[PDB]
């Protein structure tokens, strides 16, 4: 188990930095710390921890691989905090910030230092965990990786103030472990018995190995997600939307897990997953390429068997050298762009001739078809429900209660390699893993053979038992206000250009991209639940850079503004997102809801593309314009003034809308007369008249009037 | 083979459905138009030989006051050195004006130009009309609302397409289109949708492009080749498979309404290095008559 | 062979017409682009079908006229009634006099218990308005053209003595039909003798 020893010694190679910061070099401190625990006293682990630098470093030990992986990954005030990754993001345009994390966490820009007492607490926690909970073994490395993620995510990887301390200890350790695994696979494939002569003895060999194409950057993308999730019918579609989204998420996670298990790699090699997309870093071995080809073929066959053209997966990989990961020759972003272009080329020519011929070889007509997704080639049981459809329906009422997802030979919704996904609690997962081996368990947002997935599972109806029966339909149940559902579609702007070109060329590295991706994924899959607290909102999906929310319309707009503020706070102002907000009746077609909200969002993604579209194409405002110039300036005074009115001013607001829609000067005179007869504050009448006179303020006035009318209705 | 431009200006909004009665599509493929033409020929008791043997038609493409729009070719386009998201513009682009078509094939259309082209389309407005069914009320029941997704065109916008064939086929298509003006195309034709008026003329502006020779071929209609041509026509191809579905609209196919066999066809804009001649497939499952699905290929050659 | 008769004309609004469908209290259905009041063809088709079913009384003639989806006896709809759009002459007449196309009607509801009047606002099409209506009759059988047209005449008479949308028992939706022309646009059938209303 030399590979397992290398993984353990590469994930813990810089474990001595915490102890050194807790008051020789960090390698000796790490060796001494790991020598206190019997399971971690393996020769390879200790050699990797204490020998990974040139001055310190059997001619075949894994210490050389760990040293070169640390050099590739990386590219003194102990109290130095962790700098936010967005300090250098888009710094060529918006400048360099100085945001840092305090000991989820938001950077606050303030001047701070990490006290040695906090490091002592971290060291005590690590000492407790390494003995009471953690162990070594082939199947125990995932728990170690999750523990490292839970502990080291906000500790800086390096405290040197000469350069930018963006990368945390967890990101650096995970990237080093992934690179070490790839290099070990590459060396094993090349039958390199001696590691010192291959990598270390002259520095010329080190540079030459830096020249060699050792890694593969792999992109895996799902196609057909929007049509699968949102193009559904029936009155029970709102109760299955989140179930379909969760099913797609878990299928993507199972895809990446099977891919990693094929190559005998851990999840440290999974650079990014989310939004139907996945970036992985594999070895450049022939075994890896054959594994990738076989995986692509078998997943294409499975997706054709189960969904035909409804869903598909495209995989594209590119060979890469160490200087590409280190951006030594300015060829780092070119690698990612080429991978994306190869992925798009794969998505262009998607099927072979035989697959298309079998697609057109239909024997029997559709006959009966399912209520949802209107699918007829699959067998249809009673109640007109397809197998996948009824399995998804069975997944709900279990997803809202149980927090464990079991991929096992028996379950509800099919998954590749003849497996099935079901939802159970701890007892169910334990029984499932004990009955049949090769059964995998995922946990939902659970702090540290269980793989923890970060998902946004915030549903307001599940908080209260009576509203739990009617999931999304309960948000239209209200005493005042129009009974409507708001749909929010949010999307980050120019994220691809932010990754490719936003980071300066001096700071481009695999660790920087990994840290930025992890921060964005943590914000979307974890922080949205915290942001939306106490709101009538269900999150259909939240991952990648997109976001789909369905709730009460007023709650949706308020939480959209709150989300914009929180995203501005998180990204330090370097990232902006656009949004579309639609207002629909209950029983409105969910496919129409999604399509029209996507149209609104795409309307907002024009020009500056930092805008929000509101209910139609004529209400595309800015974020500050909507929050302040529409709600905090026009709607609040008018609402406060018209609350005194006996009828709340519904008819008078209707007359104002009628007068505002027309564009005649005599009708401006009519508006002035109506304001005079309103019997409200004279300064308010003057303000309203001025707002109606001015263009780009009459639209805001109309939006405020309509919002107030919706608020006071039945 | 003479190419005729048929322009359709729509009086009432149209309901072009993809899978639901709430879907409001702005166009129809060659399959829908050819099925409407076959239904019209059966209504007028004409021969089906010219439609089934010598008529090659394109999809229904948008047109506005200024230009005629052709489907976006599925070509490999190169962006800037660091503009990764700009490619999304070319992903959102669906129709390109004819004058700006060749420039797109040569790669001289930028991401901002692609966005300008995408926003320059002025076809019309898609809406969703909510209706009700009061038939159950008279039987001690309740009203049943439903939704119809319609699309209304702007005053000088509409849908054009190109027809290719001999003189007899062209004339028969003139009569069929004249009857189709009053039959209507799309969804609720009997409930106030799909009525249009069509004009058939020559197309010099399109004969300039259809006489062009190049290294790539672009599909102008939803087409698919038989197995023998599919063996060699799929190399280095960039296409998009569309699932053609639906129910059989016929009063004599069977007793009750049933669906036809699932079909898969290449999209309009798919680029091939081998030009395949499609055919008219049968999607009938042991019915009284054979339901036809037109998947012949109308080609536009170009230089990449 | 196959014939289609085009019946164009005007629907004149005798009393304010409200067909349900910014923020307006009970708005009327409108053209999405021009924002002009319309009379959906489905509304006219359903109202005439209900009136003819009341008159005759589904019955076979209703199935010939408005089509049927019944199993076995799948009947094609002979009547295609298009949406009635706001007339251009009525548009010019309403642009003159500075008259809006739609009016707001205020109504009360006096409670049977507390004698308290709940107000309610609806929107109607102004009585001076006219709508250009267009109907296509498909001659699938030549022998029933006279019967189909007398049924259409009965339905049109009932509609002229009925309303078209909204609450017409409370004085809404009264309309009149003026038949500008009845001309056979497709086929050789002679529709000169045919007449509606
Ligand atoms: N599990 C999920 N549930 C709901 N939405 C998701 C989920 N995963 C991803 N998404 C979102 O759904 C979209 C995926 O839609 P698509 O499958 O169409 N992928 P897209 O890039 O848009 O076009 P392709 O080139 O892949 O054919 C993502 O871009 C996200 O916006
Ligand atoms: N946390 C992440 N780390 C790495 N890649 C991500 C992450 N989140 C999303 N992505 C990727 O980010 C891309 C977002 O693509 P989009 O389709 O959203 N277009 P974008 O580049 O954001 O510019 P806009 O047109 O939206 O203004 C996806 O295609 C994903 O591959
Ligand atoms: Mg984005
Ligand atoms: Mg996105």
């Amino acid at each position: 188990n030399k590979k397992l020893e290398l993984m353990y010694g590469s994930l813990l190679h810089d474990i001595g930095k915490i102890v050194y910061r807790s008051n020789g070099t960090h390698s000796k401190i790490g060796s001494q710390f790991l020598n206190k625990f019997k399971p971690f006293q393996l020769s390879g682990i200790v050699d990797s921890v204490s020998y990974h630098h040139y001055k310190e470093l059997l001619d075949d030990s894994v210490a050389y691989i760990t040293y070169i992986a640390d050099n590739i990954a990386s590219g003194f005030d102990k109290r130095a905090p962790l700098a936010s990754i967005f300090n250098v993001v888009n710094s060529e345009t918006k400048g360099l910030a100085n945001y840092t994390y305090s000991f989820y966490r938001y950077p606050t820009d303030a001047k701070k230092e990490y006290t040695s007492s906090q490091y002592a607490a971290l060291v005590n926690k690590m000492t407790d965990d390494l003995s009471n909970k953690l162990k070594v073994g082939p199947d125990s490395f995932s728990s170690l990786l999750q523990w490292t993620e839970s502990l080291w995510s906000y500790i800086p990887s390096s405290t040197d103030t000469n350069q930018v301390m963006d990368v945390s200890l967890y990101d650096h350790s995970k990237i080093t472990c992934a690179i070490a695994s790839c290099i070990y696979d590459y060396l094993t494939e090349m039958n390199c018995v001696n590691y010192r002569k291959e990598l270390f003895s002259p520095y010329e060999k080190t540079k030459q190995f830096y020249q060699e194409d050792v890694f593969l950057l792999v992109s895996l993308d799902m196609s057909g997600i929007q049509d699968f999730i949102y193009n559904i019918s029936g009155s029970k579609a709102l109760k299955s939307l989140r179930s379909r989204s969760f099913y797609l998420e878990t299928m993507l996670e199972s895809l990446v897990d099977d891919l990693l298990s094929d190559l005998e790699l851990s999840r440290a090699n999974l650079l990014y997953t989310g939004g139907g997309h996945a970036y992985l870093l594999l070895p450049n071995t022939e075994r890896a390429r054959d594994v990738l080809a076989s995986f692509e073929g078998e997943m294409k066959e499975w997706f054709i068997k189960i969904f035909k053209t409804d869903l598909s997966v495209a995989i594209a990989y590119k060979a890469c050298t160490g200087e590409d990961l280190m951006n030594s020759n300015g060829t780092y972003s070119d690698l990612w762009q080429t991978v994306s272009r190869k992925l798009s080329d794969k998505k262009a020519h998607k099927y072979s001739l035989n697959e298309i011929k079998l697609f057109n070889s239909t024997i029997h007509a559709g006959t009966q078809e399912c209520k949802e997704c209107l699918r007829s080639d699959i067998d249809i049981s009673e109640d007109s429900l397809c197998k996948i459809c009824e399995g998804i329906i069975a997944i709900s009422n279990d997803l809202r209660d149980y927090s464990f997802f079991v991929v096992s030979p028996e379950g509800k919704v099919p998954l590749p390699r003849n497996r099935y996904l079901s939802v159970e609690n701890q007892d169910g997962a334990e029984r499932k893993i004990k009955m049949n081996k090769e059964t995998r368990i995922y946990s939902k947002n659970q702090p540290f053979l269980v793989t923890n997935l970060w998902m946004c599972d915030y549903d307001f109806s599940t908080l209260n038992p009576e509203t739990k029966k009617q999931g999304i339909a309960s948000y239209v149940n209200r005493e005042v206000g129009i009974p409507r559902l708001g749909v929010l579609r949010a999307d980050i702007d120019n994220l691809g250009t932010t990754f490719i070109k936003g980071i300066p060329e001096q700071y481009r590295s695999i660790s920087r991209t990994a840290t930025l991706s992890r921060q964005l994924s943590m914000f979307f899959k974890f922080e949205l639940s915290n942001i939306l607290k106490g709101a009538r909102i269900s999150v259909i999906y939240s991952g990648g850079d997109d976001l789909f929310l369905i709730g009460a319309w007023d709650d949706v707009i308020s939480k959209a503004l709150v989300l914009r503020k929180a995203f501005t706070r998180f990204s330090a102002g370097k990232l902006t997102f656009s949004a579309g907000i639609g207002m629909y009746p209950v029983k409105y077609p969910i496919s129409k809801m999604a399509s029209e909200t996507g149209v609104l969002e795409d309307l907002a993604k024009r020009g500056e593309k930092n805008q929000v579209a509101l209910w139609n194409d004529s209400k595309v405002f800015g974020w500050s314009q909507l929050e302040e110039q529409i709600l905090k300036e026009k709607m609040i005074p008018l609402q406060e003034a018209l609350t005194n009115s006996q009828e709340h001013g519904k008819s008078f607001l209707y007359k104002m809308l009628e007068l505002l829609r027309n564009e005649d000067q005599i009708n401006i005179a009519r508006l002035a007369y109506l304001l005079a007869r309103s019997s409200l504050s004279e300064e308010l009448t003057q303000s309203i008249f001025a707002w109606s006179q001015n263009k780009q303020q009459k639209v805001e006035l109309i939006t405020a009037i309509e919002y107030l009318v919706y608020q006071i209705r039945e | 083979l003479v190419v005729k431009l048929v322009k359709l200006t729509f009086k009432s909004p149209v309901h072009f459905g993809m899978k639901r009665l709430s879907d409001s599509n702005h166009t129809i493929a060659a399959d829908t138009l050819f099925s409407a033409l076959i239904i019209e020929a059966l209504q007028q008791q004409l021969e089906l030989s010219h439609l089934l043997n010598n008529l090659v038609i394109t999809d229904l493409f948008p047109y506005n006051k200024t230009s005629y729009f052709l489907p976006k070719p599925l070509i490999r386009i190169e962006g800037k050195k660091g503009d990764e998201s700009g490619y999304k513009a070319f992903k959102k682009l669906t129709y390109i004006p004819v004058e700006n078509y060749s420039e797109y094939l040569r790669g001289e259309i930028d991401s901002l130009e692609a966005s300008k082209i995408a926003e320059s389309l002025n076809l019309g407005k898609a809406s969703l009309s909510t209706k009700v069914s009061l038939q159950a009320v008279d039987h001690n029941g309740e009203s049943e609302p439903y939704s119809v997704g319609n699309f209304t065109f702007y005053p000088e916008s509409g849908l054009y397409f190109l027809a290719k064939g001999n003189a007899d086929t062209i004339g028969q298509l003139e009569i069929l289109m004249h009857a189709l003006q009053y039959s209507g195309i799309g969804g609720k034709r009997s409930a106030g949708y799909g009525q249009f008026r069509c004009t058939i003329e020559d197309s010099g502006k399109f004969d300039s492009l259809l006489s062009q020779t190049g290294n790539i071929a672009i599909l102008l209609s939803s087409a698919m080749a038989s197995d023998e041509e599919l063996v060699d026509c799929l190399e280095d191809a960039r296409y998009l498979l569309k699932k053609r579905t639906g129910f059989v609209q016929s009063k004599t196919y069977a007793d009750q309404l049933v669906k036809k066999k699932d079909f898969y066809a290449f999209s309009a804009g798919s680029t091939f290095y081998q030009k395949f001649n499609g055919k008219i497939f049968d999607v009938s499952d042991n019915g009284r008559h054979s339901v036809y699905r037109y998947a012949k290929a109308f080609w536009l050659e170009g230089k990449i | 062979m196959y014939s289609k008769i085009r019946i164009v004309g005007k629907i004149d609004v005798l009393t304010g017409l409200h067909i349900g469908g910014g923020a307006i209290a009970s708005p009327v259905v409108r053209d999405p682009y021009s924002r002009l009041p319309i009379i959906p063809g489905s509304s006219i088709k359903g109202k005439m079908r209900s009136l003819l079913a009341k008159h005759i009384g589904d019955a076979p003639e209703i199935l010939r006229l408005f089509g049927s989806s019944q199993k076995g006896a799948i009947q094609s709809s002979r009547l295609q009634i298009s949406d009635a759009f706001f007339s251009k002459a009525s548009q010019e007449e309403f642009d003159k006099k500075d008259l809006a196309y739609t009016e707001t009607k205020f109504e009360n509801t006096i409670s049977r218990l507390t004698a308290v009047a709940n107000p309610r606002q609806i929107e109607r099409v102004t009585r001076g308005a006219s709508f250009d209506f267009h109907i296509i009759y498909n001659v699938e059988n030549i022998n029933e053209v006279m019967a189909d047209f007398e049924n259409i005449k009965t339905a049109i008479h009932l509609l002229e003595n009925d309303y078209l949308g909204g609450g017409g028992t409370r004085g809404n939706g009264r309309i009149r039909f003026v038949i500008d022309s009845i001309d056979t646009v497709v086929g050789d059938f002679d529709s000169s003798n045919l007449s509606i209303k």
